[PDB]
Parts: C-alpha cells; structure tokens; sequence
C-alpha cells in the first residue's frame, strides 16, 4: 500500500506574487503554469539536497545542503538577492537569511550591537575509548547503557570490593579519596543493584551516628546522599522512604557534641540537609504524599511551644528553603512569635547555654527571607520606618538588603 | 573490571569442630530442657522443694 | 570481600512467586497443588547440617 | 538431617498439643514455642 | 509479618498490597474475600487506607445496593455485606 501524491504550491499564492509585481489580469491556466514549474524545482533540489545529507553522513538536512544543491544545478545559492552580472558574488553562499514568521520586522540598530556575542565552541579533538573488550562492551561513560543449593550473593566480589572501597572512602579519612568516591557515586551507571546496600548504610549510619552527634560522619553521609541523587541512571524513589527520615534527622535534631563553634558547620549540616530536602520534594512528586508531609512536619515543628532551639533553627531553615510561594504563604502570620522568642533569649541572662546562638541564627535567616518576600511583592517605597508595623525586626537593614537585591536585578 | 567482567561469592562456612560440638551440644540440651519442662507442666508433677 | 560481607537473602522469597500458593477459592482452584517435601536449606545458619 | 529422638518427641508432643484435645496443653505448647531458645533445626 | 521482615530486597509489603489491591478492585470477588482484602489493607496502616481504600469509597454505594434494597433478603450476602460495611 502506497498512496503517494504530487503536492504542488498553491496557485492562490502565485497570483498574489504576480499582482504585487505589476503583472495584473493573469488567467488561471497561466497561474497554474507557474506553480507546477516551481514546485518541480523545489522537488528537484530537495531530492538533490538529500544527496549531500547522505554524503555528509547526517540524518538532518541542514541549511547548507540546499546551498550546495543549488550550486550543483548552476543556480546561485543567494536567496535574498539576485545579481544579474553575477560578478560580485559568483555561486557564493551567504548562509541564508535569519528570518522568522513570528518576527518583529523592525529592530533598533543599537540593540544588535549591545547584545553579547555567542561563545565559539571547542575545536575538534580525537579521543579514543573501547567499544568491546574481547567481545564484551564495557560500562564506561562513552558507552550507552534433599538440601537446597548453596546460594550466591547477588553482588560480584569486584562489586562487593567496590562497595567496601567506596564506603570506606566516603567516611572521609582523606579528602581526595572522598571527592573521587563522591564522583564515582555521582556517575557510575552500574550502581543500581547495589543501591539497597548504600541506602541501608546511609540510613543505619545516621541513626547510630546521632547517638553521639558526630558532625563529620553526618556531613559525609549527606554528601553521599547528594551524590546519590544527581546520578541519572539509578531509580531512587524506591529507596526515598529510607532517605528522607535520615535528612529530616540531620535538620531537626539536637547536637550531642559541643554546642558552639561547629554550630557554624551545624548550620551547614542544616544547610546541606535543607538543600537535599527541597531537591527531594522537587523530584519524586505525586499527589499529596511527600512535599505536603514534610511541610506538615516542619509546621508542627514550628508551632510547637518551647522547642529545642537547635531543632527550632533547623526546622526554620527547612521551611525557609522551600521556594517562592511557600514563604509567601507560611512565614507571614508568625513574625510576632519570632520577635517574642528573640526578646526572651535577650532578657534571660543565661549565656552559657546555646539558646542565644540559636536565636541569633534564626533571626538572621528569617530577616533575609522576609527581605525579598518584600522586595518580590511591593515597591521599595517607605523603607525607613514602615517595617515598624511588623515589630521593627530588620527595618532599614532589611531595606538595605532589598536595595542590594534590586542592584543585583539591575546587573542581571 | 566492574565494566566488562564478573564472579560469584558465597557465605562464610563454619567448619570448626569446636563450635560444631558446642552448637550440637547446646541445641540438644535446650530441646531436651524444653521437652521436659513442657511435659512436667502439662501433667502430674512432683517437686524437691515445697511448691516448686 | 572473598566471602560475602552482606548476608544472602531467601531466593524463594526474593524471587519465587509464592503468591501462587494462596488458595483464593477452595472449590475453584486454578491449578492442582502437590504435597511438599522437606528441603532443609543449608544456607540458613543455626542448622547443624 | 533427621531429627534426633529428643527433638522428634518434642515435635510430636508440640504438634499434637495444638490439634484440639484440650486448651491448657495448647496454651503451654504455644508458650513453649514462643519462649524456647533452641527450636532451630 | 511485613513489618518485621519487609526489606527493599524482599518487597514483601509491596507484593502483599498488590495482591490485596487486585483482589479488592476486581469485581466478581465474594464478600468474604473482599472482607479479607479490606481487613489486611486496613491493618497495614494509615497511608495505605489513604491511597487504596479512599478512592473506592463509591463502592459502598454498590454495597448498599444489596443491603437497603435486596430482592433476596434470606441469602447469606447480607451479613457479609454489612460486616464489610
């Protein structure tokens, strides 16, 4: 079965061209005579431009194929203009005209000058790799993809040794070892079918690693989670039910080790955990299961009276990094409670506890979020004392942060 | 050669005469203790001590 | 790791279709079940043999 | 591979205690199964 | 048995929920086996009855078709149906 037809250009386009040139009152047989001649020349060239596509070993007819197909038929590749003498440009392609259907048809002559030129790409180089090693294709990134019998483990001993080396490197005794092991996790294609043992090693580790608050052990495990996530080959949402309560524990937990000093890292432990938490709510999303569940736990962490301030700071960070609208709809009705908590830490003399440090970190983070939440939905008018209607927390310094954001927008 | 080759592994076998004697001895002692306590509890019983 | 670092799972639970031994309807049983012989798996520790 | 006479007798008594002759022997057999250390094999 | 033993290599709980689910959603199943399916699914936990039981709550109407108005009252479908209910 082949219902192949002969499609020509419409004749009602050929009369428009003729009467817009000075040739009026053309007959239909005169006009049909134009549209079978030019539709043959389009068919003659597109069949002849398909010879250059095949010879160049491409499957896409580029714009230069018609330039050589025209030159082959002794017609100038020039499309915009036609030179009767032909001496200024003799069968020289000018690369066509960059024109569109949805174009503006008028531009300003200094708009084209002030735009940045595109980056010239890298030159052609010759790299060698292996398609086949004695018959077997390697999984390198240059390649696409009555007694019952004594059973064998589903991992090989090379794979089991690889798992042991990667896990003993990912506990961060040496930093270059970690970084390679993290890149190895980030791009091994065959890291599926080992992923249960990695997820179990992460989950089990954080839970017996918060019994004594060992910050590096945790910072290395969170980097292992981040290296597990950006791997494109492996299927993760079968294992995310173990991954998510591990990161929530890094963010919402108390620190058993020295309270101050590494709290700077503790903020990053809560910074790395809140980053991977909102990346996990970005992926793996179905209706009303993952993002709303962690949002509900973060909000009941917040509205809980008389919290640990480490847990308070971590939950504050976690609710803060959830995106544009989440701080637009959630952080709004709670400024008075935040201010009252800050006032209590300030009044009580107790300085040797961690309450004061927790309060300062929470207030700074909340004030930065409130700044763009404001820069985003209102003009920057009355930036001096109008914020005193919102208990005067960040005030003019918040206004200065908004001004810095406006300067960054101007630079963009 | 995680990329082109593979080989199987097995579970650690306990071929030690000491721990095999210990395992068989303790399992025999435990099953005979369980059997005699079950048969003394579900029948008529005596006692060396008063109400034992 | 010449011998396994991790434990070896029940191949029958992990792989077999035990769901085919569920008797959904006693009278209308899709296949005919057979008596099962004791197989004494030696992979399990705590068994002398 | 074949149970010794001790555990063969224990298997016989425990299985025939849970067939329904009386309830008290059944409760002691289930409290045996739940709380013995060496019932592997 | 699927709280103590379900591991991601096992897939015990997912394979038990799938048998219960395709026994419940599929019609022609008797009220006893539907009772067993609903009982197991509802003993698994809260999120299971959120994402398995609650979509087919309209099936209760198909149940009350044969309870509030049955041509045959003296059959054995009524006790099983209001037990399921």
């Amino acid at each position: 079965k082949l219902k192949l037809s002969n499609t020509v250009l419409p004749s009602e386009s050929m009369k428009v061209v003729a009467e817009s040139m000075g040739i009026a009152q053309i007959q239909e047989e005169t006009c049909q005579l134009l549209t079978d001649e030019v539709s043959y020349r389009i068919k003659e060239i597109a069949q002849d431009a398909l010879k250059f596509m095949h010879m160049g070993k491409r499957q896409k007819l580029t714009t230069s194929d018609i330039d050589y197909a025209l030159k082959l038929k002794n017609v100038e590749p020039l499309y915009g203009f036609h030179a009767q003498e032909f001496i200024p440009f003799r069968f020289a392609s000018g690369g066509g005209r960059e024109l569109y259907f949805y174009e503006e048809k008028e531009v300003d002559l200094s708009d084209i000058i002030n735009t940045p030129l595109p980056r010239v790409p890298l030159d052609v180089c010759l790299k060698a790799h292996w398609l086949s090693i004695e018959g077997c294709q390697p999984a390198i990134p240059e390649n696409p993809p009555r007694l019952k019998p004594r059973s064998i483990h589903e991992l090989s001993v090379e794979q089991q040794l690889y798992y042991k080396e990667i896990t003993e490197a990912c506990v961060g005794s040496c930093e270059a070892k970690r970084a390679e092991a993290l890149q190895s996790i980030a791009t091994d294609p065959g890291l599926y079918q080992m992923l249960p043992r990695f997820s179990t090693f992460i989950s089990e580790g954080v839970r017996v690693n918060v019994v004594q608050n060992n910050l590096a052990l945790l910072i290395y495990l969170m980097r292992m989670v981040k290296a597990l996530m950006d791997n494109p080959t492996l299927y993760l949402e079968k294992y995310v039910h173990e991954l998510i309560p591990a990161v929530m524990t890094c963010i919402v937990s108390r620190q058993l080790c020295l309270r101050p000093d590494v709290d700077n890292h503790w903020a990053l432990r809560d910074f790395a955990a809140r980053l991977v938490a909102q990346i996990c709510k970005h992926f793996s999303t179905t209706t009303n299961n993952i993002q709303s569940r962690i949002t509900k736990t973060f909000t009941k962490s917040w509205v809980d009276e008389k919290t640990p301030w480490t847990t308070r700071y971590g939950s504050i960070a976690g609710l803060a990094e959830l995106g544009h609208d989440v701080i637009k709809t959630l952080i709004l009705p709670r400024l008075q409670q935040e201010g009252e908590r800050i006032r209590s830490v300030l009044d009580g003399p107790v300085l040797s506890n961690i309450d004061r440090i927790g309060a300062d970190h929470v207030q700074s983070l909340l004030l930065k979020h409130c700044a763009p939440v404001l820069a985003k939905l209102r003009p920057p008018p009355d930036n001096q004392d109008a914020y005193r209607a919102e208990f005067g927390s960040l005030g003019p310094l918040l206004c200065s942060q908004v001004v810095k954001a406006r300067a960054q927008a101007a630079l963009q | 050669p995680h990329t082109y080759i593979k080989t199987p592994t097995y579970r650690e076998p306990v071929s030690d005469y000491q721990v095999l004697r210990e395992k068989a001895a303790s399992q025999r002692r435990d099953v005979e203790r369980a059997l005699t306590r079950f048969m003394a509890k579900t029948g008529e019983t005596q006692s060396l001590f008063k109400d034992d | 790791p010449w011998y396994s670092i991790f434990p070896i799972d029940n191949e029958d639970l992990v792989y077999g279709r035990w769901e085919d031994n569920i008797i959904w309807d006693a009278q209308a049983m899709p296949r005919l079940l057979e008596p099962p012989v004791l197989t004494l798996d030696p992979n399990d520790e705590n068994l002398i043999l």
